[PDB]
């Protein structure tokens, strides 16, 4: 009953869903990542390595897509555009871990982390955690004032002690143990591999993904 | 010295605050006939956006609807006009333009009635240090833009440079022509609304209500406006009164307004909810009328025709839904 | 450093308290007067027999 | 903006030959594509059409299965393959394109391409043919319809088409006034009766127009005198 | 007449016991899983539903066989009885094939961990459902539409049709076992590849192997015994012994639509959060 222009206006139509649906699925074979780092850790430090508003970066490694976020001056509410990145595959968090020593910006990174960890649009979310600045800290050992920043803490010289120390404090933060998991790499300023840890972790996170839709878990 | 000036503008804000404390509107309403219980049910159902969608914007007829892609409607068949390849949307009264912009802090202009048959970008808008929270065109060659800046601008579209800035603490999220495009007004995260004059560039009025407002919209007449918060409280505002009329709550709802509209004569304030469903308040009245459920996420958007005949919904599922 | 902005913030509230107001019985009234003269042609509100199926 | 038409046809009765079209400065492959004929004394009457994607190829009803279309979007290129040529084959072929949204089909004409031979369809006649166009005045074109043009959709079908002394038509009415240059043409319509206004007269308004009595498949809207002499 | 249950009547009470608590839990766990609102987005979760319709048919089909041959004996035609015992036939093949698309679809979840969400979709995941339905149905009736014999309760025996049907179960059963173990195999290489790379916090390794070996316990206790004498009555020969392991392995062969669905619908999480 449709009339002759009708009859070719669907045809349009159809033309357009035919093109919305093959171009949907070339956005679905790619993952995001999202990064969320102190602003001064070196963020703008670790793009680079691997390699006005948000700023979108792209990576291929074995034959995956990498879609990486980079929210650098936003300097607005984090709580009203945070919505927007629900779903996202993880969250790669940035730590100087060389600026505890501001007295302390290190306690507004433990702060951050603790926001960030524990928010409800990111209940379900991996966050990968890249302590940075391994030259100066580990050179930084013949007079570090670390028991500054930590009264409770007792150890030796060495680097060891301390990092994991410090780690294990990181972790503490943490308070869904069943969904999330916080991986840590200790990127250095020379490193090669760090594309390597994150392509490991979301082949683990999507791994779990698929069993827990599967119904295993 | 500094003290001085802090009493000053206390003193200032303690006579306003007495200037403007009458009668309740909540009262004088009285003896008046209910609306009853109001149903519509869905109409028809679109589909193709595979996301969540945030904003819409209903064409000047009546007829056709704006919804990583820009999607052209047609309300009455389902048929996709053009698809154009984000959290504003705006259709120009001529037609012949959209609007798009986001988190990217630049606001793009597309032509659509053009030879060649195809849609470009004729303009890119940028100048804000932020994200975009509302677009509206103000005549077919000025468009205005609220963004997290703390600030509003009136643009000019033949030379992209501003026209003029509104300032006077947090972000806008919301904004609203009146109906002779001469007066704006816009609700900031500072629990806080403000009318201004487009043509002077200047605040006229401020109406303090409490938590962020990140929705707002005109009424038919112009000398009101209505106002959602995310304390689960929807509010009126009358620019002639500079007061608050009432609250639009009920003790069983703890969820945040996503959106306001309004319907022809006034009668109906339509609030997009985040409780996966949208409420129809009656706007004289305290009491809820009906009940707009069949989403099956977060209502976003909202939109009512300028005849009234149909009413658009859609949420963070990608079906946009038009009731009637 | 501060007085100026001290004083851009006292500039504004000097220039509101000079707008004149009316009482809100006559806005109100205004309104619903608005609302129910326009009642006679509202298909949200009257169910009456577009986007018929 | 451009439509380049070629092939010109001088062949033996019992030949074929073939009509080449290149577009320019278009989305052809978002445009349906037609073809129309006038023969030297005859109005625009319909060869084939046919749509985007390549999923409709409406043919004439005067001639049918013998001609055929192919498109290529990639090379922007339309053109046809003609059959078992008669004498009857002598008129001017133009490949005018149209879209439909949910605007103005017909907008654009091509210069079109001779043809010469070596050696339910709706019908109206007037008394008054080939009226003179009288200087200082105005001219008005009146039309009436068989059946009722009027669809459910609301949308009656009026396509008033100019041709002047020269090479290519133009657009009037689309269905009603199109994006030109011109504003005193003006159409009114009223069930089956149908008026064309002219506000006043110029150097350059001075032509033939075309009717419209197409509601089907065939749009077959080509009855009307020639208005040159 | 193979009809001597004469020292052992304590079927009837316990068979309709076990066959009401069976329909039961999984009518409420149809009511759980069929609100529509949400758990029909994975695929695997409508796999599991024709499971759960499966057995309840087979748990309300199987018991009614006794009660015919009480009071008035109608006689009706054969082909009823034929009917009948067909119905058997088709109301557990079915839940075998449901066992091993889920089980396909759990390795497909692991050896191709990345086009999982591709590869397996809603219009792909319905085509086998109805296939599989089909299939069963058609390999039930095809005796009907065939010839016939060596005798069961009814004349029905068809000794060809018996190992034909044998065969065709082996594979699937045989299949599910061998996905089971490579998802297990995958599981471990990759836990202990992520523990010699270094990033320390195995537990998904142990919690399906905890998953897994139940369930494998269950399939091979549960299709032991009744193949294995199916296969033993190859030559004819039979006792009353036979007789009595087969009315007593019954209740064996019932038990997997009251377990197996307990098993699967409450392993998952997703089920136990959606109420
Ligand atoms: O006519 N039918 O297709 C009946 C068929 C059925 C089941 C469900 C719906 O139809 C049915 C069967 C059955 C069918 C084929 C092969 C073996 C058994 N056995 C039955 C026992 C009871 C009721 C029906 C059947």
């Amino acid at each position: 009953t449709l009339s002759a222009e009708d009859k070719a206006a669907v045809e349009r139509s159809k033309m357009i869903d035919r093109n919305l649906r093959e171009d949907g699925e070339k956005a679905a074979r790619e993952v995001k990542l999202l990064l969320l780092g102190a602003g001064e850790s070196g963020k703008s430090t670790i793009v680079k390595q691997m390699k006005t508003g948000i700023v979108e970066t792209h990576f291929t490694f074995k034959d995956l897509h990498f879609k990486m976020f980079d929210v650098g001056g936003q300097r607005s509410e984090r709580k009203k555009w945070i919505h927007c990145f629900e779903g996202v595959t993880a969250i790669i968090f940035c730590v100087a871990l060389s600026d505890y020593d501001l007295v302390n910006r290190m306690h507004e990174s433990m702060k951050l982390f603790d926001s960030i960890c524990n928010n409800k649009w990111f209940t379900d979310t991996s966050i990968i955690l890249f302590l940075n600045k391994k030259d100066l800290f580990e050179e930084k050992i013949k007079k570090s004032p670390l028991t500054i920043c930590y009264p409770e803490y007792a150890g030796s010289n060495t680097y060891e002690e301390a990092a994991a120390y410090i780690q294990c404090q990181f972790e503490d933060l943490n308070k869904r143990k069943d969904t999330k998991e916080i991986y840590t790499h200790f990127t250095c300023a020379t490193d090669t591999k760090n594309v390597q840890f994150v392509f490991d972790a979301v082949t683990d996170v999507i791994i779990k993904n698929n069993l827990k839709d599967c119904g295993l878990f | 010295e500094l003290d001085q000036l802090r009493q000053e503008a206390e003193q200032l804000k303690n006579q306003i605050r007495d200037a403007r404390k009458d009668a309740t509107l909540s009262q004088i309403t009285n003896n008046i006939d209910p609306v009853g219980r109001i149903q519509m049910r869905t109409r028809r159902t679109l589909r193709g956006h595979l996301a969540k969608i945030y904003a819409m914007h209903w064409g000047t007829d009546s007829r056709l609807l704006v919804s990583g892609k820009l999607i052209i409607w047609d309300s009455y068949t389902t048929n996709k006009v053009h698809a154009i390849p984000v959290m504003t949307c705006a259709y120009a009264p001529s037609g012949n333009y959209v609007a798009c912009g986001g988190l990217d802090n630049i606001c793009s202009i597309y032509n659509l009635k053009t030879r060649e048959g195809n849609v470009r970008v004729s303009r890119e808008l940028a100048g804000h240090t932020g994200y975009l929270s509302c677009c509206r065109f103000l005549d077919d060659n000025q468009i205005v833009t609220s963004s997290g800046d703390t600030t509003c601008a009136l643009w000019d579209i033949e030379t992209g440079q501003q026209t003029t800035t509104f300032t006077g603490t947090g972000d806008v999220m919301s904004l609203s022509l009146a109906p002779d495009t001469r007066l704006f007004v816009s609700g900031a995260c500072d629990a806080s609304a403000k009318l201004w004059d487009v043509r002077e560039g200047m605040c006229r009025q401020t109406f303090t209500g409490e938590s962020d407002i990140n929705a707002i919209c005109f009424f038919p007449n112009g000398n009101a406006f209505a106002t959602g918060s995310d304390d689960a409280t929807c509010r009126l505002f009358d620019l002639r009164a500079d007061q608050e009329l009432m609250t639009y709550s009920h003790d069983n709802i703890i969820c945040g307004i996503t959106s306001v509209s309004f319907s022809k004569s006034g009668r109906l304030l339509l609030a997009g909810y985040d409780d996966f469903n949208c409420n129809v308040w009656d706007a004289l009245k305290a009491d809820r009328a009906g009940v707009l459920a069949g989403h099956d996420n977060r209502v976003s958007c909202l939109g009512v025709t300028d005849d009234g005949m149909a009413v658009a919904t859609g949420s963070w599922d990608s079906f946009l839904k038009i009731w009637n | 450093a501060s007085i100026a902005q001290a004083r851009k913030l006292v500039e504004q509230l000097k220039m509101e308290a000079n707008i004149d107001r009316i009482k809100v019985s006559k806005a109100a009234a205004d309104l619903m007067a608005y609302c129910e003269a326009h009642a006679k042609e509202d298909p949200l509100l009257t169910p009456v027999p577009p986007f018929r199926e | 903006v451009q439509l380049v038409e070629s092939g010109g046809g001088l062949v033996q009765p019992g030949g074929s030959r073939k009509l080449s079209c290149s577009a320019s400065g278009f989305a052809f492959s978002s445009f349906g594509m037609h073809w129309v004929r006038q023969a030297p004394e005859k109005g625009l009457e319909w060869v084939a059409y046919i749509s985007s994607g390549s999923g409709t190829i409406y043919y004439a009803d005067t001639v049918k299965g013998r001609f055929t279309i192919s498109r290529d979007d990639p090379k922007n290129t339309l053109f046809l393959q003609m059959t078992s040529l008669r004498s009857e084959d002598t008129a001017m072929y133009y490949c005018v394109r149209s879209i439909y949204y949910y605007s103005s089909p017909f907008d654009f004409w091509g210069q079109g391409t001779t043809l010469t031979v070596s050696s339910s369809d709706i019908v109206m006649t007037q008394a008054t043919s080939s009226v003179p166009v009288t200087p200082g005045e105005s001219v008005s074109i009146s039309c009436r319809s068989s059946k009722s043009l009027l669809h459910s959709n609301g949308n009656t079908y009026l396509y008033w088409f100019l041709q002047r002394p020269g090479q290519s038509p133009q657009l009037l009415i689309y269905r009603n006034l199109a994006s030109g240059v011109p504003d005193r043409f003006s159409g009114s319509g009223s069930g089956t009766a149908f008026t064309l206004t002219i506000s006043r007269l110029e150097a350059e308004d001075v032509g033939v127009y075309y009717c419209m009595q197409h509601l089907e498949y065939p749009l077959t809207f080509g009855a009307g005198t020639k208005l040159e002499l | 007449m193979v009809l001597n249950p004469s020292q052992q009547l304590a079927i009837a009470v316990l068979s309709l016991t076990l066959g009401t608590f069976t329909v039961l839990e999984n009518l409420l766990v149809l009511c759980v899983i069929l609100h529509s609102r949400s758990l029909r987005c994975r695929p695997s979760y409508h796999f599991i539903g024709s499971l759960a319709v499966a057995d309840l048919l087979g748990s309300v089909i199987f018991v009614y066989s006794f009660i015919d041959f009480h009071v008035f004996h109608r006689k009706d035609s054969r082909n009823v009885f034929l009917f009948k015992l067909g119905g058997v036939t088709a109301s557990f093949t079915a839940s075998v094939g449901s066992l091993f698309l889920t089980a396909i679809d759990r390795y497909i979840s692991i050896h191709r961990p990345l086009a999982y969400k591709r590869i397996v979709t809603r219009p792909k995941a319905v085509v086998a459902f109805c296939l599989m339905w089909t299939i069963a149905i058609v390999i039930a009736v095809l005796p009907l539409l065939g010839w016939n014999c060596c005798s069961d309760i009814f004349p029905h025996i068809d000794e060809t049709y018996l190992m034909f049907w044998i065969g065709v179960t082996s594979v699937l059963l045989l299949f599910i076992v061998y996905a089971y173990m490579y998802i297990l195999w995958k599981a471990h290489s990759h836990a202990v590849r992520m523990i010699q790379r270094g990033t320390q916090k195995a537990r998904m390794d142990i919690r399906l192997a905890k998953t897994l070996v139940l369930i494998l316990v269950v399939l091979i206790i549960c299709w032991g015994p009744l193949l294995a004498i199916m296969v033993y009555d190859v030559f004819g020969k039979m006792n009353k012994l036979i007789k009595t392991v087969f009315a007593f392995c019954s209740m064996l062969c019932l038990l997997n639509s009251t377990v197996n669905p307990i098993i699967y619908a409450l392993r998952s999480k997703d089920l136990r959060h959606a109420f």
